[PDB]
Parts: C-alpha cells; sequence; structure tokens
C-alpha cells in the first residue's frame, strides 16, 4: 500500500534528520568534561560531526568547529562538595573575577564589523547624521541604581550603525571617566535613567574599554556580564 | 518596572541605508522609501529600497491580475452594487468548473473559464516569485536556504490547486477563490474522505505547526532573554560564541537535558516550519488518488 | 557531564525556595525545590495513568484513555473509575507544568538572564487551563473537558467543533489560525535568512546582518532586523495560543449557536440588508 510505504519512509527519514540535528548542535561545548576540566567518560549516543569552516570576512580568519575547546581565561570558583552535581563557590568576589551570572566569555578583542568593514558600534557623537529621533532622550539625565543613589550622568548613546539602534548608554561617573551600560538593562523615565542591575557603589567596577570611540567584543561581553551579575550579587543593596 | 525590551525606549535614526552591492544590479534598486516611527517600536523604521526587475515586476503583474479577475467576478456577483460588494464580500467565489468538463479548457467564462484565468496568472505570479527568491540570495552570494524552505510551502500549493486536480482527473477538485467558500471547501474535502484526522500525515502536519509555535516561543523568548548579552547579533555569537550563546545553551541543558548551537538552533527552525507544508502536501496528495477514506485506510494499516 | 564551558555559570544562588538545600544538578539537569515537586506530581499523574489503564484494562498507548467525570456529575467529585482517575490526573498534571515553570525561573536567576521563556510557557499552561478547568467551570461540569488519550482527545476535537457547524467559522478561531500560520511563515524565514548568511556560496565568506537586511528589502522592501525578528516570533506564538484559549472560552458560553449564523449581524446591518441581489438578497 502506497500511503502506507510513504508514512514508513517518512518516519526513517525523520530519524535520519534529528540524529543530523542533534551532531549538528554539538559543534560547540562537546567533547564533555568532568568538573576538573578532563573529558568525561559518557559522551552520550550522538558522535561528533565532521569539521565545517566559517571564512570570516575582512581578513578575520576561520573558525574550524569541532574543534579544541578552551575556556582561554582563569575561572576563580572551587567545589563545595566531595562528589559531581553540587555548585562551585567564589573563591573572591564574583563580580569583579568574572564568574557565575557576571561570567564573559574570551571573544576577539577586536570590535564587530558591518559589511563594509567599518565598527558597527560608534558613539553617536561620532556616527555622522545619527540623532535620536523617536522617544524620550537620556542623554543629560542622571543615572539612579538599585540602592536608589544618583551614580551617574547620561553622556552618550552608543548605537549600531547598519542596523540603527542604540546598544548601550555612556554614563559618566562622579570621578569624571565613562562607562558603558547595555540598553537593554536600562529604564529610561522621564527624571533619570533608573538601573536595577546595579547599586551606585558598583558602577566604578564596571569594565572599561581602551578606545573612547570603539569597543571590542572581549569588552562588550565583561560589561553586559558584570551589569547582568548585579541582579544576583548586589541583591544586598537593593530596595523596594 | 523591569526593562523586557519587547518595544524600543529610544529609537535612533541616521542617513538611509542603501545596502550591499556584491553582485546585485543597482540599476533595478529603488530609492529609500518612508521611515515609519510606529515600526521603529519593534523593527526596523526604514521603508525600501525594493528590487525590482523582470522577473518581480512579471510576477507583480500578474499576481494583481488574479486579484483583479477574482475581483471582477466579485463585482459581476453583486450587481455591481457597492452595498451589495460590501455586505456580501465573504460570500463571494470564483468556483472551478463542473466535473463533467474534466481537466479541459472549455467551460465558458462565467462557469470555470475565468477560474482557469485567475488559477493561471496565480501559477505565473507564484513561480516567477519563487525565482526572485533564489536570484536576490545569489545576487548577494547567500545560501539558497529561502528558496528551498518556500518550495515547501509552493508543494502544498501546488498540491492544492494543480497536482491532485490533475491526478484526480478534473479541475473541479481544485480549491474556490472566496473567504467563506474555501473554508467550507476544507471542511468539505475531510467529510469526503473519512475525517483527516485519520490522514497519519495530516497530524504530522499539526506537530510540526503546533511546534513551530512551541520553537519559536522559545528560540524567541530564549534570543530576548540574551538580549543583554547582545544574542540577538547571532551570525557573530556563531562565528565567536559569546556568554549571550553560552547562557542561552545552559538554560535549555539544564531545563530539558540537552540544547542547541547559535547556528543549530536555526536548523531546528528551518525544518521545525518546512515539515508543516512537506507532510502536508503529501498527506493531501494521497487523498482520493490512493486513500478514498482514511478512516477505512487506518483500520487496515494502524 | 558539562559542556567544555559550563563550569564557569554553575555557582550557588538563584533558588525562590529552599535556600541551597536543593540548589545542584542531576547529571545535565538542574533541580532546585520546583524539581523535587514536578517530579512528584509528574511521577504520581504517571502512575495514576499506568493505573487507570488496568481499571479500563489495557497496555496499549493507542488505546490508554482516561475520561472526565461524565455531564451528571457536574462539578463534583467522582469514583476514581467513573472520572475521578481524570480530576486527580489533571491536578498532578497542573501542577507538574506550574512547577517546572518555576523551576525555569530559578534557572534564569542563576543564569542572570531574563524571564521570558517561563513567561512564554506559561500563555501554553492557561490554554490548558482554559480547556480543562476555566471552560468546564463556566459550563457546569468536568465532562466538558477532553479525555486524555491520543486519539480519544482528536474524537473530543471533533464532537466538539461540529456542536457548532463548521467551527471554521468562530472569528476568533480565524484569528488564532492566521497567527499560527504567520509564526510559521515567520519561522521558516527566519531560519533560512540566518543559515543563507552562515552558510553562504561554496568559497564565499560569512554574510553580515546588512546581507540580511538587503536581502528581505530587495525581495519585498521591508526587513524587521534581527531584534524584531525574534520579538515578532515571540508575539505571533504567544497571539496564536492567546486567541486559541478566547476562542474556545467564549463557545458554549456567550456564544452556542451554529458559528456560521453568527455573521449575519454583518449582513443584516440596517443600510444594506434589504438591497437585492448579491449572495444575501
Ligand atoms: C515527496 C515530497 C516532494 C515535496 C517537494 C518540496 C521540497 C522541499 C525542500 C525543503 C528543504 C529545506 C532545507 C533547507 C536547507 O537546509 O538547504 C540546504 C541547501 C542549501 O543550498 P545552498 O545554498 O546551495 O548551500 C550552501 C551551503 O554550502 C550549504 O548550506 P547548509 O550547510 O545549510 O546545507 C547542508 C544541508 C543540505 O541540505 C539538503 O541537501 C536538503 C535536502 C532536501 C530533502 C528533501 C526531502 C523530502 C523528504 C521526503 C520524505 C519521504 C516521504 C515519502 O544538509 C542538510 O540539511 C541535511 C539534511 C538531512 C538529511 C536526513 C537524511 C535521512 C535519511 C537516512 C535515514 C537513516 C536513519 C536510520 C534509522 O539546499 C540544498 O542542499 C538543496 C535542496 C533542494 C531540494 C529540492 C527538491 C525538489 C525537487
Ligand atoms: C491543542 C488543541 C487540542 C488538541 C488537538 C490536536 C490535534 C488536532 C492533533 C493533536 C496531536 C497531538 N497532540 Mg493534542 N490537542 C490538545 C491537547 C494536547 C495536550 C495537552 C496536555 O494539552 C498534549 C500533551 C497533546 C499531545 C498531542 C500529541 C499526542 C500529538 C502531537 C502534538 C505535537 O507534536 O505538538 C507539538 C509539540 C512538540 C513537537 C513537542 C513534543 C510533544 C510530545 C509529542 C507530546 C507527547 C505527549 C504524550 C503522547 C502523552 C503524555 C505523556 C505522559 C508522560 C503520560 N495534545 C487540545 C485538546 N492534538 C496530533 C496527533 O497526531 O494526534 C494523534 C493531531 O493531529
Ligand atoms: C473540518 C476541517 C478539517 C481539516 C481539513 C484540512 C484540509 C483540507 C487541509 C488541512 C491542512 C492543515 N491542517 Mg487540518 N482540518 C481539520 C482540523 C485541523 C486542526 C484541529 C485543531 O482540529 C488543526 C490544528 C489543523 C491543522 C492544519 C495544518 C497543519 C495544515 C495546513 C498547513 C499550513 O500551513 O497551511 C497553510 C499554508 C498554505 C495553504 C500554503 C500556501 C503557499 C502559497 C505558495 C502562498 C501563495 C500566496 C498568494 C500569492 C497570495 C498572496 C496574498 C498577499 C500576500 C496579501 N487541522 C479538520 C479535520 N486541514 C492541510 C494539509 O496539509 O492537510 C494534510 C489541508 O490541505
Ligand atoms: C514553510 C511553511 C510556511 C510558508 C513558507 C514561506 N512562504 C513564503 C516563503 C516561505 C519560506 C517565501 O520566501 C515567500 C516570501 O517572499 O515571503 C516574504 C513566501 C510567501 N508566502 C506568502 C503567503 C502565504 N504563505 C502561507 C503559508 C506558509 N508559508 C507556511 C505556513 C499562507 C497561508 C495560506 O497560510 C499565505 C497566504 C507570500 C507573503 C509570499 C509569496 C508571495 C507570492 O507568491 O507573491 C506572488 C504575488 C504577487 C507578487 C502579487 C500579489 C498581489 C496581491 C494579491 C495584491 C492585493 C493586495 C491589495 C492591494 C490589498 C490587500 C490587503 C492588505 C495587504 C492591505
Ligand atoms: C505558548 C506557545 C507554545 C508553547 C510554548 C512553550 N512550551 C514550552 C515552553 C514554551 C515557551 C517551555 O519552556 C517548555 C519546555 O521546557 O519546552 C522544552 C514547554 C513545553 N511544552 C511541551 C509540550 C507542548 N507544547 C505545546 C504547545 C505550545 N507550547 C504552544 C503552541 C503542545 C501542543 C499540543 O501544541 C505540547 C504537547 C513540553 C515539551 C514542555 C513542558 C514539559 C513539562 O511541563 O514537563 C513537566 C511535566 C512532565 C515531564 C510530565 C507531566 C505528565 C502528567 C503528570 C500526566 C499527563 C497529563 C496530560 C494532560 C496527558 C495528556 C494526553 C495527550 C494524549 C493529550
Ligand atoms: C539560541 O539559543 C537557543 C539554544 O541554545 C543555544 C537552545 O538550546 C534552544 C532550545 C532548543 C532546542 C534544543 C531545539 C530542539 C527543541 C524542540 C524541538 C522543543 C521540544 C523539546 C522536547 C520534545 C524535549 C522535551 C524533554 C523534556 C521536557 C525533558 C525530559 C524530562 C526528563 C526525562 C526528566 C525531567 C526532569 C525533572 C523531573 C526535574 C528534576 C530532575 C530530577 C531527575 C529530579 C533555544 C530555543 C535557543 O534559542
Ligand atoms: C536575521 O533576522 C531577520 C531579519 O532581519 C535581519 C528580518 O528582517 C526578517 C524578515 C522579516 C520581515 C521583513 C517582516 C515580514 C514578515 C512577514 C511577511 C510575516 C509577518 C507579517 C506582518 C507582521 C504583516 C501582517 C500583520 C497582520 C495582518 C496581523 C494582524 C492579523 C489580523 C488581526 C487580521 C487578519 C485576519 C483576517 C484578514 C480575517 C478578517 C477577520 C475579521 C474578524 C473581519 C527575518 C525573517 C530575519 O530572520
Ligand atoms: C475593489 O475591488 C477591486 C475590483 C478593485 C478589487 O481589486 C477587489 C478584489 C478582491 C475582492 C479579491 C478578493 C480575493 C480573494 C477572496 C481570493 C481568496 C483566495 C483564496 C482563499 C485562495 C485559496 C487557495 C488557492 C489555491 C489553493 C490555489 C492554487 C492555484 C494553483 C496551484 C494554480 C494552478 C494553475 C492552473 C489551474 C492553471 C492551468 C493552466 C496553465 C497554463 C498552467
Ligand atoms: C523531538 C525533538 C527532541 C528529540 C530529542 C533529541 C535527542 C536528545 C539527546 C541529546 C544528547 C545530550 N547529550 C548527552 C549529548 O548531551
Ligand atoms: C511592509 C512594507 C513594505 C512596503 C514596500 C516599500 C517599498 C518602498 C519603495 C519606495 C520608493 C521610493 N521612491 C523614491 C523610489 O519612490
Ligand atoms: C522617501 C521619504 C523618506 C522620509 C519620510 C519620513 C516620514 C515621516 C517621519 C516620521 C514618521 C511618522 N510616521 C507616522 C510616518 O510614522
Ligand atoms: C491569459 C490566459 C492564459 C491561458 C490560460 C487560461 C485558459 C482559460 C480558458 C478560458 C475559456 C475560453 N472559452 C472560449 C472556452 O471560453
Ligand atoms: C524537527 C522536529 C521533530 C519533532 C517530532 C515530533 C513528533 C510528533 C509525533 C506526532 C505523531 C503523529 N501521528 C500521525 C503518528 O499520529
Ligand atoms: C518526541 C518527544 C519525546 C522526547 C522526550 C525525551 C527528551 C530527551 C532528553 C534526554 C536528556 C539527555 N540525557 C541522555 C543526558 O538524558
Ligand atoms: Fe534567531
Ligand atoms: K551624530
Amino acid at each position: 500500500d502506497l500511503a502506507s510505504l510513504a508514512i514508513y519512509s517518512f518516519w526513517i527519514f525523520l530519524a535520519g534528520l534529528i540524529y543530523y540535528l542533534q551532531t549538528e548542535n554539538m559543534r560547540e561545548g562537546y567533547p564533555l568534561e568532568n568538573e576538573d576540566g578532563t573529558p568525561a567518560a559518557n559522551q552520550g549516543p550522538f558522535p561528533l560531526p565532521k569539521p565545517k569552516t566559517f571564512i570570516l570576512p575582512h581578513g578575520r580568519g576561520t573558525l574550524t568547529v569541532p574543534g579544541p575547546e578552551s575556556e582561554d581565561r582563569p575561572i576563580a570558583l572551587a567545589r563545595t562538595a566531595v562528589s559531581e552535581g553540587f555548585p562551585h563557590a567564589p573563591t573572591g568576589d564574583p563580580m569583579k573575577d568574572g564568574v557565575g551570572p557576571a561570567s564573559w566569555v574570551a571573544r576577539r578583542d577586536l570590535p564587530e564589523l558591518d559589511g563594509h568593514g567599518h565598527n558597527k558600534i560608534k558613539p553617536m557623537k561620532a556616527a555622522a547624521g545619527f540623532h535620536v529621533s523617536a522617544g524620550k532622550n537620556p542623554i543629560g539625565l542622571p543615572v539612579r541604581g538599585c540602592d536608589l543613589e544618583i551614580a551617574g550622568k547620561v553622556v552618550d548613546i552608543w548605537v549600531d550603525i547598519p542596523e540603527q539602534m542604540a546598544r548601550f548608554l555612556e554614563v559618566e561617573l562622579k570621578d569624571g571617566s565613562t562607562r558603558l551600560l547595555p540598553m537593554q538593562m536600562v529604564k529610561v523615565q522621564s527624571n533619570r535613567v533608573h538601573v536595577n542591575a546595579l547599586s551606585s557603589d558598583l558602577f566604578a567596577g564596571i569594565p572599561t574599554i581602551k578606545s573612547p570611540t570603539e569597543v571590542t567584543l572581549l569588552e562588550e561581553d565583561k560589561i553586559c556580564g558584570y551589569v547582568a551579575g548585579g541582579l544576583m550579587y548586589a541583591a544586598p543593596k537593593r530596595k523596594s | 518596572a523591569e526593562y523586557q525590551n519587547i518595544f524600543t525606549q529610544v529609537q535612533v535614526r541616521g542617513p538611509a541605508d542603501l545596502g550591499m552591492t556584491e553582485d546585485v544590479n543597482l540599476a533595478n534598486r529603488s530609492g529609500v522609501g518612508p521611515f515609519s516611527t510606529l515600526l521603529g517600536w519593534f523593527g526596523n523604521a526604514q521603508l525600501g529600497p525594493i528590487y525590482l526587475g523582470s522577473l518581480g515586476v512579471l510576477s507583480l503583474f500578474s499576481g494583481l491580475m488574479w486579484f483583479f479577475t477574482i475581483g471582477i467576478w466579485f463585482w459581476y456577483q453583486a450587481g455591481w452594487n457597492p452595498a451589495v460588494f460590501l455586505r456580501d464580500l465573504f460570500f463571494f467565489s470564483l468556483e472551478p468548473p463542473a466535473p463533467e468538463y474534466g481537466l479541459s479548457f472549455a467551460a465558458p467564462l462565467k462557469e470555470g473559464g475565468l477560474w482557469l484565468i485567475a488559477s493561471f496568472f496565480m501559477f505565473v505570479a507564484v513561480w516567477s516569485w519563487w525565482g526572485r527568491t533564489y536570484l536576490r540570495a545569489q545576487a548577494l552570494g547567500m545560501g539558497k536556504h529561502t528558496a528551498w524552505a518556500f518550495l515547501s510551502a509552493i508543494w502544498l500549493w501546488m498540491v492544492l490547486g494543480f497536482i491532485r486536480p490533475i491526478l484526480m482527473g478534473s479541475w473541479s477538485e481544485a480549491v474556490p477563490y472566496g473567504i467563506f467558500s474555501h473554508l467550507d471547501w476544507t471542511n468539505n474535502f475531510s467529510l469526503v474522505h473519512g475525517n483527516l484526522f485519520y490522514n497519519p500525515f495530516h497530524g504530522l502536519s499539526i506537530a510540526f505547526l503546533y511546534g513551530s509555535a512551541l520553537l519559536f516561543a522559545m528560540h524567541g523568548a530564549t534570543i530576548l532573554a540574551v538580549s543583554r548579552f547582545g544574542g540577538e547579533r547571532e551570525l557573530e555569537q556563531i562565528a565567536d560564541r559569546g556568554t549571550a550563546a553560552e547562557r542561552a545553551a545552559l538554560f535549555w541543558r539544564w531545563t530539558m537535558g540537552f540544547n542547541a548551537t547559535m547556528e543549530g538552533i536555526h536548523r531546528w527552525a528551518i525544518w521545525m516550519a518546512v515539515l508543516v507544508t512537506l507532510t502536508g502536501g503529501i498527506g493531501i496528495l494521497l487523498s482520493g488518488t490512493v486513500v478514498d477514506n482514511w478512516y477505512v485506510w487506518g483500520q487496515n494499516h494502524g | 557531564a558539562l559542556l567544555s564551558f559550563e563550569r564557569k555559570y554553575r555557582v550557588p544562588g538563584g533558588t525562590l525556595v529552599g535556600g541551597n538545600l536543593f540548589d545542584f544538578w542531576v547529571g545535565p539537569f538542574y533541580v532546585g525545590f520546583f524539581g523535587v515537586c514536578t517530579f512528584f506530581f509528574a511521577a504520581l499523574g504517571i502512575i495514576l495513568i499506568a493505573w487507570s489503564a488496568v481499571l479500563q484494562g489495557t497496555w496499549n498507548p493507542q488505546l490508554i484513555s482516561v475520561y472526565p467525570p461524565a455531564l451528571e456529575y457536574g462539578l463534583g467529585g467522582a469514583p476514581l473509575a467513573k472520572g475521578g482517575l481524570w480530576q486527580i490526573i489533571t491536578i498532578c498534571a497542573t501542577g507538574a507544568f506550574v512547577c517546572w515553570a518555576l523551576r525555569e525561573v530559578e534557572i534564569c536567576r542563576k543564569l542572570g538572564i531574563g524571564y521570558h521563556i517561563p513567561f512564554a510557557f506559561a500563555f501554553a499552561i492557561l490554554a490548558y487551563l482554559t480547556l480543562v478547568l476555566f471552560r468546564p467551570v463556566m459550563m457546569g461540569a468536568w465532562g466538558y473537558a477532553f479525555p486524555y488519550g491520543i486519539w480519544t482527545h482528536l474524537d473530543w476535537v471533533s464532537n466538539t467543533g461540529y456542536t457548532y457547524g463548521n467551527f471554521h467559522y468562530n472569528p476568533a478561531h480565524m484569528i488564532a489560525i492566521t497567527f499560527f500560520f504567520t509564526n510559521a511563515l515567520a519561522l521558516a524565514l527566519h531560519g533560512a535568512l540566518v543559515l543563507s548568511a552562515a552558510n553562504p556560496e561554496k568559497g564565499k565568506e560569512m554574510r553580515t546582518p546588512d546581507h540580511e537586511d538587503t536581502f528581505f528589502r530587495d525581495l519585498v522592501g521591508y526587513s524587521i532586523g534581527t531584534l524584531g525578528i525574534h520579538r515578532l516570533g515571540l508575539l505571533l506564538s504567544l497571539s496564536a495560543v492567546f486567541f486559541s484559549a478566547l476562542c474556545m472560552i467564549i463557545t458554549g458560553t456567550i456564544w452556542f449557536d451554529q458559528w456560521v449564523d453568527w455573521w449575519q449581524w454583518w449582513v443584516k446591518l440596517p443600510w444594506w440588508a434589504n438591497i437585492p441581489g448579491g449572495i444575501n438578497g
């Protein structure tokens, strides 16, 4: 019966597909590891796919995956138990050390580029013709942390040139220097910008970038990771 | 009230963005359209430019001819009366030839001929539009994933209006052009074949249709949850995994025991959706050609 | 075992209940208080289904069916074999689902990410409760809820739908289907677009988001963008289920005649109700 054959053949194809799809999703993070970094004995029933290679534009090289996986950074954590499966306690300050919800990945210390080879993200004062076109302009507002103290003032917007969206606020601190705050982690109000993730005393520890007109992928991760980590680690200073 | 990144707080605008060039014929690109602040609360504010070569003009012209052919017949059915037009808009219907004309083209204009004219225009519009999805990707050097996926939608449509009518032996099997009538056709199609709930390909079709909403709710929510680490910049997260892609993977690993990659999730996505119409078109195509009654069929090959 | 980058995220903290009592993992799975609850509700619920599968008397998945209480029982209890198992299994299912979501909230807090995922899942949970709880209570009987059986639940969909004619004519059902269809269309496009950029013609460099915007603008004259498309997928799927639940919550309560006849309010509007011609004159 032709319909019986079609449906039998389809369930076979589907098993091949799910196999294909599961192995394609192993191109990062595998082989699995024990908590100490060595290969785990049990890798699951799916083998690693044959490697593929992405050609990155603008002379940035290639990426071959799967490939040798290394964290390429120290991890300030220690076991809390004598067997696998338990949490790992920060051995120092987890916001400063970049662990837990404050983690960051060692991405390349170059900026992301648009399709023409220019830096994807620029402060708006350096982006010819870019300006605020709708909603409340935050530039000039004071910045309040979750301890309800003022931590600084907005001095610019860092914008995504090819996609024309705001990605960061540049905030000036009491000592004259500035920091980037992720746009998705601030609330623009009529008389202030409010940041629930950080208390005012935590603003100075936000990782700093090395150039006033560009930010690298490595720096964005340290910034985004640090701000998000305040949700957990600044809770003792958050009010209601 | 914590921010959720469903709607934009602050829109910024810059010079109109004219696009990448690669091998595109810039003479066929329009100028840039207006900017919509409304859209900019949710997505991009920029409209245009659009590309309009020969294929695109051909497609737009047949597509409008298809529409206008239906709309003239609707006015005829209204006796040219505007209030009757508006009142009965969803009840009008442009229907295919009666069974006795088979696959021929003899049927009179008012009794199926007009349906075949409209369908011819629709056929040319869709297939020429498919060529656009391939050629626009070629001109930019991109993969042809969009065009292959569009083929899966075209499959079901081809099966409904063309391949199954032909295999069944008459145009009367095809779908009529009307709001309520195409719903009536759909209910009647199931009743005449013994309830599609017994068609195992209709069940798969539903699983993937439900599954697409499942998966897009998951993926869309995940990306928005990690957009505080730039997670929607997915192409660079593929080239250089960030903390956004790692937290996304670990949410799902911790929740349900396995996870995706920033690239692989898009293979889950394209196949979830594509299998809706793939299994769908098979299920419809087998109906009446091979299986007269799915209830009956399930009694024997279940 | 851990993914190669996983250890740095496995810190204490995040839990809503129990402090650090359940703050640990089993292989890849996080546990937490709400994992213990989920496991309990789910284990019990499955046990009772395997039971019900003997009070009815078979071990065939395609036959096991746990029916709700008959309409005569109204909104009251019922003996296990006559609908009481269904009611207990429904409480377990609700508890497993709610606890699955709250466990997701705890995973969100440990990871420093937003709550969007469990928020979305809650829409699925409220569609389920519309069918098994809100609509049956509004109608007066557990018997209007669906049975837990692979094929018998489809039986329920047809019987319920045809009670009102062709169900196609429910206008909230129409909007729900429209969102489902546009969701699948947006999912095919979104997956194809990212992949066509990451996997260009043989030997080419990876394309950028700028190419993805250019592609869609060339194709249709508008590109929603990489933030927008993810917003869109969430909105379309969530709207599909919202209008799904709405289309059923009003069926058999505020509207209970044949849905096709609902549309007469339009046709019978005074200024054209009596103009002859067309289909309805
Ligand atoms: C949603 C509106 C209607 C309805 C109408 C239909 C119609 C119409 C069809 C289905 C189909 C299915 N439905 Mg139903 N169904 C409803 C409510 C439910 C509920 C629920 C708790 O609310 C569940 C779990 C299911 C489950 C299922 C599957 C058996 C099947 C494929 C779904 C799928 O892939 O989705 C997308 C989800 C995924 C891809 C993720 C994986 C989900 C897996 C498959 C669910 C397995 C559930 C298992 C069999 C039973 C519980 C297991 C317990 C441990 C005991 N339905 C209500 C009553 N359902 C189809 C079928 O083939 O039925 C035979 C079909 O044609
Ligand atoms: C009483 C009614 C019958 C029934 C009769 C049918 C019939 C008949 C069919 C389906 C089919 C479908 N059914 Mg069923 N169905 C029933 C009950 C259900 C239930 C339910 C809860 O009970 C559900 C969830 C479904 C779900 C679905 C989908 C899985 C499937 C369609 C996929 C799709 O994307 O189509 C939408 C997508 C398309 C139509 C493809 C369109 C592609 C073309 C190329 C686009 C051209 C555009 C054109 C140019 C116009 C442009 C306009 C401008 C843009 C403005 N059915 C009952 C049993 N169902 C189909 C199927 O595959 O079944 C196996 C089908 O043919
Ligand atoms: C994989 C399964 C899903 C799928 C996939 C899919 N569809 C696709 C694609 C893909 C991958 C495309 O590449 C292609 C596309 O270009 O999308 C932007 C397409 C597309 N799917 C479309 C529609 C569509 N897809 C549907 C469904 C599905 N598409 C599935 C759910 C459905 C239904 C019934 O559910 C519809 C209606 C189009 C948007 C587009 C194909 C366009 C096409 O063929 O155009 C030819 C026609 C013309 C060029 C002109 C037509 C003229 C109009 C009738 C004018 C009248 C409008 C009037 C002036 C106003 C009307 C009201 C409002 C607009 C104001
Ligand atoms: C709101 C948009 C869509 C949505 C979203 C969504 N679903 C989600 C999520 C999200 C965002 C999750 O995070 C969550 C998840 O973890 O996904 C992997 C989930 C999920 N959606 C699921 C299923 C699912 N979603 C569906 C649909 C939808 N999900 C919507 C369309 C459907 C259907 C029919 O369309 C199904 C079947 C699961 C894979 C998962 C939730 C898993 C869970 O809660 O696990 C805890 C409970 C158990 C492991 C077992 C409980 C068993 C019971 C105690 C007994 C059985 C009772 C049941 C009523 C029997 C029914 C019999 C059937 C034959 C009808
Ligand atoms: C204001 O009024 C004016 C006149 C200005 C208008 O413009 C008003 C216009 C309208 C009111 C139009 C309204 C249109 C509709 C209601 C259309 C609705 C359509 C549907 C619901 C479509 C249902 C499904 C359609 C399908 C399945 C079509 C299949 C098409 C085939 C695949 C094509 C096959 C080709 C054939 C038969 C031709 C054969 C000949 C060859 C040479 C190939
Ligand atoms: C319907 C989609 C769900 C299918 C299940 C996919 C296979 C899950 C196995 C994942 C393997 C996890 N592991 C051990 C490799 O890490
Ligand atoms: C959803 C919106 C899609 C609409 C498509 C808009 C195309 C823009 C064309 C604008 C033409 C401008 N100009 C100067 C050439 O006339
Ligand atoms: C080709 C014309 C380009 C510029 C058009 C600008 C449109 C007006 C700008 C404000 C947008 C307000 N609105 C209502 C259109 O959203
Ligand atoms: C421009 C239309 C292209 C030809 C395909 C459509 C064929 C329609 C035939 C209509 C019937 C004509 N006639 C004389 C039998 O009435
Ligand atoms: C690519 C994702 C694959 C997910 C697979 C979903 C399987 C759903 C099972 C539905 C069963 C339908 N049928 C006809 C056998 O009854
Ligand atoms: C088709 C729906 C049924 C799929 C449910 C099973 C999901 C598998 C999750 C397994 C987790 C991986 N593993 C082996 C480490 O447990
Ligand atoms: Fe995505
Ligand atoms: K500027």
